This record gives structure tokens, C-alpha cells and sequence, in this order.
């Protein structure tokens, strides 16, 4: 372990002197990107039966001591809640009301007052609040997306926008971002927010065949973002569009 | 032969600058602010400056001269050469780069000192700990950037709705049919449209009265043609603004009635904010970046439009087509020509799975041209050849020559389902609203 | 001798119209369809060019500052010639002197 | 040097400049060279352009001929030929009477830089240790025959 | 490359040997004080030993284990291995080699230390004052030696 | 390299000078031609332009913008922008020195003219004909600098 | 040189030959290599063997060693060795009495040749130019010497 | 690299020239004895035709074809290709200089082997027995030369 540490120090060293010349140029963005590879090189160098007994313990002592409310007991009695680091992946047709679907599940977490990461990549962030405020306010859609809204509305709406406002709530309506990129942001904001205890996704789109590895696939991605699961101990909810077949 | 810190004293030149434009711009200090703080700045009395600008903006008290020397905090003191420099300062506008320069600066300063920090850190050691100092030190840094960040969603809601609000006191881009728009709810912004239509069947001429519904609106088209030149297209959308029949626009005669709507419809067309780009078989990123041109040359660009894709695959087309529909905030609108095997079926209706490396999926609304008549006739002459086995068109010329045609929604994402009827006119090529 | 005054000509008309790209920074576009960074003789103004290049597509402004920051790094183009360029007297529609 | 402390390089912005004017008013003054010369050599200009510039000169002198732009222009050492900006700059310079204050600045410099190079050499040298001791009376030698 | 290290512990050493000798030869002090100063040592402990060996030479009173540990300054103590290890240190006589050759390292510091200085004077941009200040060096190092 | 022309445009400079020096002092024409010939110009109109000087000089006519421009020889005319440069050119009291620079440069051309002539003859497989054309052209060195 | 004009390589075909047929005689004649030295070199050959080739006869000559194809093979300088084709072609070469006229014939390329380069270097020297007038006497000195 | 194979056939080369001078003039053979030995011959068929040469001359039989032919020493004889190539070389006149460089030849040959063998010594850790060996070696080239 000493040796290690030893190593660890002397691959540090280089790192710093690299950083420090870096500077000399004088592109501050390309040196952010630099901070945030050599700390994933840091962060990856350094993360039988009785193995086993071990977590066996460490399993039932935690139900002694079950996860994240769906929103919908029917589900709950099968999913048991959201287990930490597990991976959980929906797929939907379009406009089945998937959008309008997820907000709600993420209104279940919110209520269970536990930090929840949204990043959408197709849709942009506010439209995503304006449906959650249209099962909150009890509104139809188009009225709360035209404008005009009477007396009894408004003062509803108003009512729920600050409560809404107050609750642990990220977004990031950002065009396609890699997934490297999403496990290094999830790092960001979990090392910025310890509370939180939940993600979603919307959404993946699918591309078979072999140029699809190149420009961005979602078989090692699912295994990547299994990887972050596990990493951040919380469980992961992604939205999937099924192919037309 | 080079000397370091040189470039510094000309870093020292970009702060002035930035004082002097919020000095002639007193709103600036706003956006400034926003990225850059005392601390940020090399040289110190412009930092103090900056300091003093603030609590000065703090109380709506604008800054100047007067206003500078005045609230001087009389715990440090700008010397005479540097105070009279900033003023004296060619004052420049979009300045909002040169912020961002400064706060790149600033960066480097964090970086160099926080880089020489870890090391000593790191010299003593648990070096367990020294890990976790760098894990510390990466998440200040990443906070610190604030580049590409998420915050903050509640802020933008406000505008949003003060947006919508605003055009309450239509919600996207006219499309041209009001039956289409009652399910479209118009052209949302960032939202991929695919048109997909069989040849022949008045597709290009289709396109061009869209077009139109967006001119109208004074909103800047860029229109791509791959297999088809330019110059037809135009003539097309002349053959429906001066509603005539497009062979006369095309062989050359023309009486002393027409010539003149056609002059008429020429320079009104010429003043409209349009762009054409008519290269064969061009690539999707050379699509994406000559776009990223356009809109930066032109702001005005709130629509785009392609015609047509294709097959070679489309689900990665279709996805960085959505990419840059989001990505310039504005609906783009592609036209595809679907595969023979639409016809080997029994009901000729399109359907969105005809198209088929995977189908497309990645399009938000999808539409289907279908023309009752052209189906109809064929079944007509099924029937004979089965009676073989077992005129109309004048009067069709005659009524006004027009026929039932369905403009099917198939595709409206968080929207409605249905079908359109309208009225198409054959020699024109052209769909009468109503 | 002619040659040369060619050269010393075409030295001026490339600082000139680097300068008056620094005057008008969209002109860059049209300058670029035509010429690219190797078709310079004198490699500062190349040089020089490729950073003009390089700071348009981040659709960033071009002066004094902007090219002394974003120096390649690899190569700084010496004193003279970077402020002869600036010091050119800036004359418009250079399309044929391009 | 990696430290940067906003200070000490105007003095060597200070010393470009006091070298360019000391040429320059022996440019208009050619019969300076000789109190110049008296005091200053080549090699004790920091900036090796000038150190050149003042060779030619030197050579110029010796051999009766007046000093403007062309004489050096063509009196090239052809070993190595000054940049033009360097040249030019040196002539742009204002000329002021009576430099025999600025002579002994650059004296001054190139005093320093003797001094710094000497300094990291006896440094180095104590890692033998009586070497060392005479070492440093050598070098006490060669700067009290330097400065007078 | 290891180099500078293996160097001071031998200075160490050579320390460790002289102050044995001291130990074992009380009278040698004279001499080799005659020379060396509290100060001129590089390893602080063997410097405090030394002091302490005087202040007990003076007083008439001899050098070894039980004199030492308990005729300490109580400002600082000596630690135990070191001390030890002195008195373990093989004692070789005639060591007044030795004495200048600890001599000879001191001015090797001091030597240093003042080529510093001198450096630091280079970082002042002041140079006759600059060049006063090498002289009065010299009569420094000049006084020292001789 | 750029390096040869910049002499160039040196030499050019010079005549300038000296031709403007003779312009605000006629006199001194005669310690001028006593040494250069107008064949011994580099740049032609400054050659030229001292060939009229002579013959303004022999017929005792000062000379200024004005004879130069009407004792014209209407065989070749100079350029008005050459013309009026020389003008311009900074005048420098006692240029004997320039004159002898003019000199050498003249010498040099005539060398490299001379050199590349036997360079000729050795381009001719003749050598103790060839041997003599240097001698030949020795006596002209020799007389052209004495 | 890049021009070509379909002559003067004929000349060099000559001389190749001539000095061929200039060592052949003295192979067969070995006191005429008394003369041969008195007016050739070994750097006064066009042709590094043959040059090569007279050194190694002139060293056999001081020492009294006759002129044949076996001394040279063996007293080799083994510095540089001599190609077997102009070895051989040497001793091939039809041998004509009354060779003095020949010699000259090499003596005058070599002239030709020692000027050349002279030509070429004088003519950069011009580019300073006192310095080359001298030259201009400097080279003549040496050709004054050189013929007689 | 080829090359120390052409000495060798020219060493070859001389030896036949010498036998062929030999041949045509047959009172040189003192003049060679006096110098060469059989022994020191490299090609062997040259040797024994040396041998037997010598062996016909002190019995005053004249050296020709037919008497090397017949006067074979029948425990070894001469190849007919190299025994007529000894003929066929062209003879030249006063040889003693080949005879000398021949003899340097053997001098390179027992050089080579006695160097080898002081090597052998240099293979045997023995060295003032070693040392001697030098000197008997000497003795030996020093009279051979001499």
C-alpha cells in the first residue's frame, strides 16, 4: 500500500509540472478539459465464499436498518422501490405520453426530498417543467403552453411554481452529450450535492450496425452507465424509443 | 528571442476595455458581474474599479468620472496614470468575448496556483488523502468553470412563459394549412418535421407554398436542393404566386397580362429573405456546418428546409438533424422519397414504417401526401382488365381541374392524430386551402 | 530585378489585407474561399492567417490582442512583421488584390 | 526564470532602451564612440543586437570612417546580421547630449550579469573546498581588476 | 541520481568519528575548538554535543555518557540513537585532518549562503554599491580561512 | 533570404545622397568626378544624371532642378519620382567618403564581371594563353584602384 | 552544370586518356617520372586514381623501386584504394615515346581547373571591397608562382 | 570486401616471374639462395620448384623444362597448369627487388605466427617467464633481417 502511495505521488508530480507548463499558452477551456481528464486518470488509478458472507451480512443489515417510491404502488409491488446502483431502463413508443409519464415518477422522488438529476437532450429542459406543472396545477397542457390563464388558474399555478421552485431540481437541456461526458458531470454534481439519490434520462435513440461505434453504442454504454450506478450508489432511469419493427 | 509576461501587460489592455465599455454602457456591468469578479483581475486597481462599479450599480447609480472619483473607498488609490487610461479608452462593443478572455485569464491564475498547491500537498504524505485533495480540488475547479453548466431551469421558466404570454396578450411558425395547424399547433422551435411523398405527386411544388407561409411571416428560410438545381424551384412558387400554369412560365411566351404579375411577384420575391444552395449530394456534417455559417451570418434564419434525402444510414441522419434542430432552435423540415413497396400493398395509403440499416424514428412530426384519384384510376383499370376477362379527365378540365387529395398526420409527438382533406389543383400543382 | 520587387510588392498587399480583415472581420470568409494559409509567401502572414481562421470559426473578433493571446504556441510570429500589419494602411474591395 | 513578481523586467525594459540611445548619439556624434569604447565593450551589452551594432561601429572608428545607417548597412560581419527592426529602432531613438550617465548603466548591468553568472559557478563549485577558497579570491581578483 | 545524500551522511559520519575521539581523548578539544565553532557543524545534534563538550571542558569536568546526558541546556535534547551512535562510531586518532576537513564543509554552507546573497544582490537591480559588496565578502572568506 | 537587394536599395540611397550633396554644393563636382566616371553608376538615371552635371559644370552652369530638367540629353530621361528623390535625399556635409563606397562599389561589379570572364575562358578548353589573361586583366585591377 | 551543348565533355574524355597514356610510358619508363614531378602533382590530376596512382609511383621512386602493376598493388596508402577498371586501364593505354608535350597537356587542365574555383570564389567575395582588391593581387601572386 | 585475396595471387604472380628470370638466367639462383630459403616461399608448388632448382644447380645440371620435369622428387609433384604458367610469365630483368619483397612476404607470414603465439602466451595466465618470451622472439626477427 506504501509503495503505491509512493507511485501514486510520482504519477502526481508529472501531472502538476504538465498542468502548471499548460498555462504558458494562455486557451483556459482546453485547461478545464485537461483538469477534468487527468481527475478521471486519478479517480480510475485509484478505484470465494467467505468474500461473499460478507455483503450477505451487509444485504439483510440494511433491510434491519425499502429505496425510492415510484409513484405507483401497482409497480412498487413489483419493482420493490429504486434499489441503489440499479439500473433501470424504460422503453416507449412516441407520444404515448412518455415525457409527460417520467415527470410524475420524478415528482415521487421529489416528495422523498431526494436530490434528482434530469438531463434531456432532445427536448429542452422548460417544456419538461411545463408538463410537470400541468399534473401538478391540474391543467390541460395547451392552456398552460398558449398563455392565457383565468383567475383560479394563475393563482394555482402560481401556488405550485414556488413549490415546485424550492425542491432539489437539475437540468441540463444540452445537445448530445456523450456518455463519458454524462458520468463526468454526474461525478460534478454528486461531489456538489450529496443529498441526491436519483437520475433520469430522456432519451436514447437506437443505431445498429458498425458505424455506429464511431460517431455515437448503447450495449457497452448500458454496461458504463451500470458502472456509475454502482459508482454513485444510486439507481439510474433512462427513457428508450423501441424501433418501428 | 521571447519574453514571458509581455503578453500580460496586453492582458491588462483587455480590462480597461471592458471598463470602458460598461462605463459607456452602464447595463454591461449586469453581464458582467455575472462571470467576472474582483478577485478575477490580474492588475489590482482594475479589480478595486470593478469593486467600486459594482456597489455604485448596486444602488442605480450610474458610472462615470464624477461618479468614480467621488465614491473612492480611500483605502487604496488608483494611480493618475492608470485612472485617466481607463477613460481614455476606445470604448468597444460586444464585449462579451472579452469577458469571457478575462475570466480565461482568471482560470489560468486558479490553475497555476492550485497546481504548484496539490504538489507540496502531496509531498508530505496518507497519500490516500492527497487523493482526495485532488478529488477536492477537481470539483472546485469544475464549479469553479461553470461552462457548459445545468443551473438553472427556474429562471428560464419565467421567460419562457413571458414569451407565450406575449403573443397571448399562434404559438410557432405558420405552416400554410390551418386544418395542419390545429394539430401542429404550428412550427415549434428545435423540432424535426419530415415530409415523405412519392414522386411526381407535386412534392417540390408542395414544399415552396410552405415556404411562402414563412416569408410572409418575415422569417429567414435556407432552402437545400441535392438532386434538383435551384432555379426550377423558384419557378415553381412563381407558378403560385402568379397563379400560372407552369408550362407557359417554362417555354417563354408570355401575353402582356402575365409578363406583369410575373414582374410583380418578381422584386417582391427578390426583397424576401431568401437563400439557395443547389451542390448535389451534399454530407450531413458539411450540412451542419454550413448552417452553423448561415445563422451566424445571418440571425434572422428561423426555418430550414431540404430537398430530399437518400437511401443508402437514416437513423443517424434523422439524429443529427434533431442534434441541429435543437441545437440552432429552430424547426427543420426534410422531404423523403419512401420505397416502391408502398404500392405492392392493397391499401395505398402511406403508413410511417414504409421506409425501410433500421427505420427512422428520430422525426417529432411526420407527413404523408396521398392523392385519392391517382389510386382510384388504377383500381378502375384493374376492373376493366378483369371484365376483359369476365372522357372523365375533360371534365375534370372543365370543373377547374380539382381533385380530393389527404395530407396525412400520422406523426404529431405529445400532439393529435388524423387526417387532412384538401383540395389539390393538377396543372398548377398547387393545394388550395380551405 | 523584377522578381523581387514582386516580392517586396507582395509582401505589403498580403499585410494589407490581413490589416484590413482586422478592420472587417467578416471579409475573412471570402478571403479564405479563395486562399488558405500555405498559399502565403512570407510564413508570418500565413501563420497569421490560419490564427484569423482559427479565431472566426469560435466566431471571435480579430485585433492586437486576440492573435498575441492565441498564439499557436508551437511558433510566435516576430515583432516587425506583426505590427507592419497593423500599421498597413487599410484599403477596401482588396478581392483583387487577393 | 519561473517567478514573477510584476517587477525587475521594466529594468531590462529600461536597459534595451539606454542601450539604443547610447548608439543613437553616437550615431549623430561619431567622436563619442572613443569615451564610449573606454568604458564599454561588445560583449557588455545585454542585448546582443546592440553589442554588435557597437563592434561595427568600433571597426568604423578605428578605420576614420563616420557612422550612419549605410556604413553599417554594408559592413556586415556577414557572420551575423542584425534584424532590421532592431536596426531601425536604434536610430528612431532619441538622442540626448551628455550620456555619460547612461554609459555607466549599462556598465552597471553588465556588472550584474557578470556577477549572477560567477555566482551559480562558485555555487556549483562547493558541491574539494581549498580550490573553492582560492576560487573565490580569483574571482575577487577579477572583478576589483574589472572595476578599476 | 542519488548523489548529494551520500555525501551528507558521510559529513555525518566524519562528525560521529571526531566527536568519538573526543570522547575517548579529552585533551583534543583545545585543538580542535581552536578551530571549529558550534556553528560550523551541519548536523545540528553533533553542534549541540560540541557546545555542550565545551561549556564541560571549561569547568574542568570529563566527556562522556552520564556528563552529557545529564549536563543538557534543557533548551534541546539530544536524541538518543544519535547520541548513541557517536559514542558507537569507531574512534581513529590523530583526527585533526578530520577537524579541517568538517572546516572545509562549513565553509563549503557558508560559501553557499554568501554566492546566494551575491545572487539575491543580482535580483536587486541596484552596481558600484553591487560591486562594494563582493569586497566586503572577500574579507570575509579571506579572514575566515587565514 | 531577402538579404542581396537590401544592399541594393543601399546603393541607390548613397547615390542619392551624394548626387543631393552635389546639388547644394557645385563645387564639389570636380574631387567627385576625379575620382567615378558616369559608367560607373550602378543605378542608370543617377548615372545618367551625373553625366549632365559634368556638362553643366564644364559650361559653367549651376545646377538645380531646373537645368537638369531642360539639359535634358532627349536620348534618355529620368524619372521624375528618381528625379525628385534625389532631391529629397538628406544632404551630408563632406561625402568623400560615399564617393569612394560609389568606387567600390563600381569595383565590385567590374569584378564580377571580370571574374565570370575568365570563368569563360575556363569554360574555353584553350592554358598558358589562358594563363595570360590574367595577367592582362591584373594590370587593369591594378591601374583601375592606383 | 545543368547545360549541356553536345562539347567540352570531350575534352574530359581526352584527358582522361592523356593521363592514362602518361603513366603507361613512365610504367614503362621509370626515370621519366623525374620530369613527369618536376611539372605534375598528384593534386594536378583530374582523375583521383591516376592522381593517386603518380603519388604511389613518386614514393617508389625515392626509394629506388621500379614501376610495375605489383608495386603499386601492394604499397597501397589503404587510406583510399584504387578501382581495378583504371588500374588495369592504366597499363592497357597505348604508351607513346616523347611524352613532354602530354604532360603539359594535364598541366594546362589542371590550370584551367585551379582558376575555376578561384573565378568562383573572387566573385562571391564582392558580394566590403578593399579586401577583394587585394585579393585581385593575392591571386595573382599565386598564379605568378603557379606558372613560374 | 575482396581484397586480401588479389595480394595473395599477386604474391603468387611475382614468385612466377622470379622462377621465370631463374629459368632464362641461371646464375641468379645464388644471388636468390643467398637470401630465400624454401621454406619461405608461400605457394608450395613454387617452393618444391625452388627446392629442385636448387638441388640441380649444385650438381651443375641447367634449369629447363625437361630437367624440373624429370628431376621430380617423386614424394610430391608440381602441377602441369601452374608448372607451365611459371613459363609463360614474362621474365623482366634484375629481379633482386622481387627476391627482397618476397622475402618480405615470409617475414609477414612468420610475423603473423609469431604473434599468434606470444597471443597463445597472452591465453596461458602465466608473466616475467612471459616477459622472457618477448626477447627470444627478438633475437630471432632481429637476425632475420639481419
Amino acid at each position: 500500500e506504501e509503495i503505491k502511495n509512493a507511485s501514486i505521488k510520482r504519477k502526481l508530480f508529472g501531472l502538476a509540472n504538465t498542468i502548471r507548463e499548460q498555462a504558458l499558452e494562455s486557451k483556459s477551456s482546453d485547461i478545464l478539459g485537461a483538469v477534468e481528464r487527468e481527475v478521471y486518470a486519478l479517480l480510475n488509478g485509484s478505484t470465494n465464499i467467505k468474500e461473499v458472507l460478507e455483503s450477505a451480512m451487509d444485504l439483510i443489515t440494511e433491510n434491519q436498518r425499502t429505496g425510492i417510491p415510484t409513484g405507483f404502488v401497482q409497480l412498487d409491488n413489483y419493482t420493490s422501490g429504486f434499489n441503489k446502483g440499479s439500473l433501470v431502463i424504460i422503453g416507449a413508443r412516441p407520444s404515448m405520453g412518455k415525457t409527460s409519464l417520467m415527470m410524475n415518477m420524478v415528482l415521487s422522488a421529489l416528495n422523498d426530498d431526494r436530490g434528482v438529476a434530469v438531463f434531456s437532450l432532445e427536448m429542452s429542459a422548460e417544456q419538461l417543467a411545463l408538463r410537470a406543472l400541468s399534473d401538478l396545477t391540474s391543467i390541460n397542457m395547451h392552456d398552460l403552453e398558449s398563455g392565457r390563464l383565468d383567475d383560479d388558474q394563475w393563482e394555482n399555478l402560481a401556488k405550485c411554481f414556488d413549490h415546485l421552485s424550492q425542491k432539489k431540481l437539475f437540468f441540463y437541456d444540452k445537445s448530445y452529450v456523450r456518455i463519458e461526458q454524462i458520468r463526468l458531470q454526474l461525478r460534478k454534481l454528486k461531489s456538489q450535492h450529496k443529498e441526491l439519490g436519483i437520475a433520469f434520462i430522456d432519451y436514447l435513440q437506437l443505431m445498429s450496425g458498425s458505424k455506429a461505434t464511431k460517431e455515437r453504442q448503447i450495449a457497452e454504454i448500458s454496461r458504463e452507465l451500470k458502472t456509475l450506478a454502482r459508482e454513485l450508489e444510486i439507481p439510474i432511469i433512462a427513457l428508450v424509443q423501441l424501433n418501428r419493427s | 528571442t521571447m519574453d514571458h509576461l509581455k503578453h500580460l501587460q496586453q492582458l491588462q489592455n483587455i480590462e480597461r476595455i471592458v471598463l470602458s465599455g460598461i462605463v459607456l454602457a452602464n447595463h454591461k456591468i449586469e453581464e458582467v458581474h455575472s462571470v467576472l469578479e474582483p478577485s478575477d483581475f490580474y492588475y489590482p486597481p482594475n479589480g478595486l474599479f470593478f469593486e467600486i462599479a459594482l456597489k455604485l450599480h448596486e444602488e442605480d447609480c450610474p458610472i462615470d468620472e464624477n461618479f468614480i472619483r467621488q465614491k473612492m473607498p480611500k483605502d487604496k488609490q488608483i494611480k493618475e496614470e492608470d485612472l485617466v487610461a481607463i477613460f481614455a479608452a476606445s470604448p468597444i462593443d460586444n464585449i462579451e468575448a472579452y469577458v469571457e478572455e478575462i475570466k480565461n485569464a482568471s482560470i489560468k491564475r486558479k490553475l497555476f496556483g492550485l497546481a504548484n498547491t496539490i504538489r507540496e500537498q502531496a509531498l508530505e504524505s496518507k497519500s490516500s488523502d492527497i487523493l482526495g485533495a485532488v478529488e477536492r480540488e477537481v470539483y472546485a475547479l469544475l464549479n469553479g468553470s461553470t461552462i457548459e453548466g445545468f443551473r438553472n431551469i427556474k429562471e428560464v421558466l419565467e421567460s419562457a412563459m413571458d414569451l407565450i404570454t406575449e403573443n397571448q396578450r399562434v404559438t410557432g411558425i405558420p405552416t400554410g394549412f390551418v386544418q395542419l395547424d390545429n394539430y401542429t399547433s404550428g412550427f415549434n422551435k428545435g423540432s424535426l418535421v419530415i415530409i415523405g411523398a412519392r414522386p411526381s405527386m407535386g412534392k417540390t411544388s408542395l414544399m415552396m407554398n410552405m415556404v411562402l407561409s414563412a416569408l410572409n411571416d418575415d422569417r429567414g428560410v435556407a432552402v437545400f436542393s441535392l438532386e434538383m438545381s435551384a432555379e426550377q424551384l423558384a419557378l415553381r412558387a412563381l407558378s403560385d404566386l402568379t397563379s400560372i400554369n407552369m408550362h407557359d412560365l417554362e417555354s417563354g411566351r408570355l401575353d402582356d397580362d402575365q409578363w406583369e404579375n410575373l414582374a410583380k411577384c418578381f422584386d417582391h420575391l427578390s426583397q424576401k429573405k431568401l437563400f439557395f444552395y443547389d451542390k448535389s449530394y451534399v454530407r450531413i456534417e458539411q450540412i451542419r456546418l454550413q448552417l452553423r455559417k448561415l445563422k451566424s451570418q445571418h440571425k434572422e434564419l428561423g426555418i430550414a428546409f431540404i430537398d430530399y434525402l437518400q437511401l443508402m444510414q437514416i437513423a443517424e441522419i434523422s439524429r443529427e438533424l434533431k442534434t441541429l434542430a435543437r441545437e440552432l432552435e429552430i424547426p427543420i423540415i426534410a422531404l423523403v422519397q419512401l420505397n416502391r413497396s408502398l404500392e405492392n400493398r392493397d391499401d395505398k395509403r402511406p403508413i410511417l414504417s414504409d421506409i425501410k440499416g433500421g427505420i427512422e424514428q428520430d422525426a417529432d412530426i411526420v407527413l404523408f401526401l396521398y392523392r385519392g384519384y391517382i389510386y382510384q384510376m388504377r383500381a378502375e383499370d384493374n376492373k376493366i382488365d378483369k371484365l376483359k376477362k369476365e372522357e372523365e379527365r375533360r371534365i375534370h378540365k372543365q370543373n377547374g381541374s380539382i381533385e380530393e387529395a389527404e395530407i396525412i398526420v400520422a406523426k404529431n409527438r405529445n400532439g393529435a392524430t388524423g387526417t387532412v382533406y384538401t383540395r389539390f389543383n393538377a396543372p398548377f400543382t398547387r393545394y388550395e386551402d380551405m
